[PDB]
């Protein structure tokens, strides 16, 4: 656990690194 | 009493509140974390004062509440919060006020605290809290 | 359709207005 | 580029970008909700200018976006974002940039975009959206 | 006791559990909702018999519980869950068992009991829930 | 939640026909 | 076409679904995980037949989807779903189908797919997908 | 991150083992 909130995250769109 | 409501947070950094051992839970502000960095909340007050206060300071982010609990019961006439207790993965802040009453008590398996709203009057009259992953 | 992220809250613990 | 990383937030007030009509999109800035109260986000800027910016000013909270669409490809060689649009439920913002390149949309049938991520050289490297209901 | 947990669904049809009057919760099995469709969760059985059998029949999904609560306490000489007690938006249904011990609750202001875990023995040992939105 | 007694999702989409 | 909706699960194990070099992805199938144990979703079907199957057999829960990318565009004067690929943390799957037509990708940077919904006539007509932490 | 969904789990109420 990591003490802090997650959300759902989309993308990258664009440069992929 | 008058109601607050703080909203929802990334997580929590500090909670300061007042209690008076022959009454209940008086005061409650909470510094949250925002993505990184600190969010100070407004300061919930009591109507009266004579409250003794403390400082919970958490080593956020390793440190982080996973049981809350406490008391409530009738002071002149109201149910209010009696007494609270912060349990953390590290430590156990409390309990703090007047330890009778009935109890109650929410145990955080998997999940996170973020937020806290309630209402206060000469105390705390009730509050409830912002679950998230 | 709130416009308005939404939160688990698990509660009142006190009165019960 | 430089990552930025807003983290996330209650909702989405302003989105305040720059774009150029012969490359693609530069500076990036939003004005989050948090709570019901504005939170300005950090204002993340291309390293050169000759950008024409543009404010994107939402009805928060009754209009809040629904899809999100627009193009990459290359400028000067770098995979960038070329063109963004912002599609809410009252109507469309956009598309501003250069429309060519590979499309990309992001229509939300349920939820909400409450935070943005990305990265930012001479153009928008990339971007990243948070998602919550 | 002998460990259970029926996981995540989207939503709750119908418990069946049993008690006794003179100790604690016996037997626990639920039917969920699943995405529109009913999910028959195992029977988690007590190790003994004498219990009396509730079937509690939600009106899914107009009707939904809005607040859990019970007792714990030592039958021979074991910390089980004696009483439960489950309030939804149209009725309530218990409290179930022997309402002596320490008592706890939990109301939902928002969200929903969507799976239980929890272990069975000669009673139910302990149990935790499963929110969501 | 404190509406329906169904649990709720993020949904993207649709790609394709829009109807 | 005909709509269907799986709803959300746990994850997923299995995709099942055809395609035609010529034309578009005809049908459609799931194998969920629902909390540990496969769910086998409806078979979602073409009208016609021709059309060429594959398995996309998942090592879950070690590999999972990162990216569901495609083609949209005009089949005998219908749009519809021409491609599709699958990227795990493992391995691309695809694409299946023709690539031809307005592209579109959603990569997940943090996340889940847990449930597809959409319609099928002669082809694949639309989708929308489920997602959670 | 896992193959796996996840949600908020509040208890367990009894017995701590
Ligand atoms: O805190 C207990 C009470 O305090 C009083 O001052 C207030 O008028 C009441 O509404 C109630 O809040
Ligand atoms: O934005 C396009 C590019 O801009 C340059 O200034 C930077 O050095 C590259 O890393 C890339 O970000
Ligand atoms: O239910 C109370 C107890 O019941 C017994 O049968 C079991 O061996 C114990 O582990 C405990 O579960
Ligand atoms: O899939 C393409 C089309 O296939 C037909 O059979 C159907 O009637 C149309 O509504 C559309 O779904």
């Amino acid at each position: 656990q990591s003490g802090k909130s997650q959300t759902v995250i989309v993308g990258p769109w664009g440069a992929q690194v | 009493g008058k109601a607050f409501d703080d909203g929802a947070f990334t997580g929590i950094r500090e909670i300061n509140l007042s209690y008076n051992k022959e009454t209940a839970i008086g005061d409650f502000q909470v510094i949250y974390d925002l993505n990184g960095s600190p969010f100070v909340g407004q300061n919930h007050t009591s109507f009266i004062t004579g409250f003794t206060p403390v400082k919970i300071s958490l080593d956020f982010p390793s440190e982080y509440i996973i049981e809350v609990s406490g008391h409530t019961g009738k002071v002149s006439g109201y149910v209010v919060v009696r007494s609270l207790a912060f349990k953390t993965n590290k430590k156990t802040y409390g309990p703090y006020g007047v330890t009778s009453g009935t109890p109650f008590n929410l145990p955080i398996e998997n999940g996170l605290i973020v937020g806290f709203k309630g209402s206060i009057g000469y105390w705390l009259d009730y509050f409830s809290m912002y679950l998230s992953l």
